[PDB]
């Protein structure tokens, strides 16, 4: 008898560009986005 | 008078641009080091 058995060994390494996802490169969009500390930097670390 | 003539200094204008910066704080407050953003490559890295 054969038991066949799937062990993951990885996921999908995703990259977020925090800044363009969030901001779409918009000034005012950055400006407000700015008042919440240093989000961006932060997701950034943790994907990495 | 060419008695006491002296060779004085020259002064360097730099414009100012709107970029962004990070800006390194010294433990006294002051800016001791700074990244130009966008110049780069580098410095996008340590921006993001």
């Amino acid at each position: 008898g054969v038991t066949q058995e799937f062990i993951e060994t990885t996921i999908q390494k995703i990259t977020v560009d925090c800044k363009q996802y969030v901001c779409n490169g918009f000034k005012k969009c950055e400006d407000l986005l700015k008042e919440y500390g240093q989000f961006c930097s932060k997701i950034n670390q943790a994907l990495h | 008078p060419f008695n006491d003539r002296k060779a004085w200094a020259a002064f360097y204008i730099y414009k100012l641009h709107p970029l962004t910066y990070l800006l390194n704080f010294d433990v006294e407050g002051y800016i001791t080091k700074a990244v130009d953003c966008g110049y780069d490559d580098f410095a996008q890295l340590q921006c993001s």
